[PDB]
């Protein structure tokens, strides 16, 4: 587990462009790895701590690129 | 049902004399004790409200 | 709270030699009495636990 | 037996003796063991009552 | 856009300062150290003394 | 608008009938583990039949 | 050092948006030079990265 | 043997104060706070400023 | 009643945004406490109905 705390940002999707969406991702993040690395502002998120990873998308301890390349996907924008 | 009772008592000067390896003897520790010191921790949450 | 996240200690005082260790009796707790011979013939001699 | 790497830096951070907290736990159990002593013998030594 | 952020609540994040903000604080401040009580005597009204 | 912040604690000793604390930095913030329940400077008694 | 274990900060200016972000240029940094349109037309038209 | 124990030089477990030994420590205190430096301007005399 | 046609107002303190609608509740009211979490974490996200 995190064994810290939970910090978890849901995306909200909207349509971007014609027939065209950025998605929106329900993601967990391990409070620690949160704080040192979180690229979210303007992405339209909502963000809260839990105790526990509140969404099914888990980040924990340790993932650093894996989760850099998680973040920078919240901004996908797909058709 | 007093089968079995509750005491206290104490230690024989023969024993108490010689402790933790006096006059030859051993194995026989003293007893002892310490603090501990362990801490919390509190957090400020938010409120509020609009017109 | 002039800051936030305040933080309280706490001193438990707990004997048998090991203040941090699984189940060390505390010492002056109000609960619970202070073991009758800990001092005393305890000291000298380990009585057996009940069970 | 406490330790002389505690009472440096525990005096440091939190102003605490380290010392008079053992010798005031110590000589505060050994009488609040003299007292539940006698308060044991009276209960094992006395009379079942109602009998 | 800088946000504040908070601890995440935790009790180890806040001891740390760990903040999802921007800025680490310092530390929890403190509230002070809180003791246990030290018990109350029966005193020897109850058996003869003797010294 | 308007804004405030307060935050809770419990106090350490709350419990008293555990010899130990767990974790040794432990959240004062009320949570299920250390404060439901768990307070002993608290009582409680539903009364029924009035 | 006076206390065990004396801790110092440090504070990057970073420029953004967001200031702990995944790769967050460093505002004023000996090293790397300011991007010089930020503040001018990088702000209004995004330009390519080249790669 | 109330043993003073250590951070365990561990990042958090010091600035959290957690200790291996009895004691857990208020925290790091503060060093201070190292911030970067401004870098330095060209000035204007390699080009007619004009108003 | 000095004139015919007498009239009273009621100030109803009603939350939610909405003075007037359907079963918006009323703020002060004797019969019901207010909703403790409405300012606080209530506002933050809605809270699945009890059913």
């Amino acid at each position: 587990a995190s064994a810290r705390g939970y910090v978890n940002i849901k995306t909200f999707e909207q349509k971007l462009d014609g027939n065209k969406k950025i998605e929106g991702k329900e993601v967990s993040v391990a409070f620690p790895l949160y704080s040192d690395v979180h690229k979210i502002s303007g992405a339209h998120y909502q963000t809260f701590p839990s105790e526990k990873a509140a969404y099914s998308t888990v980040y924990e301890e340790n993932q650093r690129t894996e989760w850099i390349a998680a973040n920078e996907d919240l901004w996908k924008v797909t058709g | 049902a007093g089968a079995l009772v509750e005491i206290a008592e104490g230690m024989a000067t023969s024993i108490a004399e010689l402790q933790e390896g006096f006059n030859g003897s051993t194995d026989n520790p003293w007893n002892e004790m310490g603090f501990r010191i362990d801490k919390q921790v509190i957090e400020a949450k938010s409120r509020q409200l609009k017109a | 709270m002039n800051s936030p996240t305040g933080q309280v200690f706490a001193l438990r005082a707990v004997y048998g030699k090991d203040p941090v260790a699984a189940g060390a009796k505390e010492a002056f707790h109000p609960m619970y009495g202070p073991d009758a011979m800990f001092s005393g013939q305890g000291a000298a001699k380990k009585f057996p636990a009940l069970a | 037996a406490y330790s002389i790497e505690l009472t440096q830096d525990l005096r440091a951070v939190h102003g605490m003796d380290a010392d008079a907290e053992l010798s005031g736990i110590l000589a505060t159990e050994i009488m609040l063991e003299i007292n539940r002593e006698v308060v044991d013998w009276i209960n094992y030594s006395a009379q079942v009552g109602k009998s | 856009a800088e946000i504040g952020g908070d601890h995440g609540y935790n009790a180890t994040n806040i001891a740390a300062g760990q903040t999802s903000g921007a800025v680490t604080q310092i530390g929890p401040a403190v509230m002070g150290m809180v003791r246990r009580a030290i018990p109350n005597l029966i005193a020897f009204d109850i058996c003869g003394v003797q010294p | 608008g308007f804004k405030t912040r307060y935050g809770i604690g419990i106090n350490p000793f709350a419990e008293s009938a555990a010899q130990a604390p767990a974790s040794r930095i432990q959240s004062g913030m009320p949570s299920i583990l250390n404060s439901l329940g768990k307070n002993a400077y608290f009582r409680r008694v539903y009364v029924k039949g009035i």
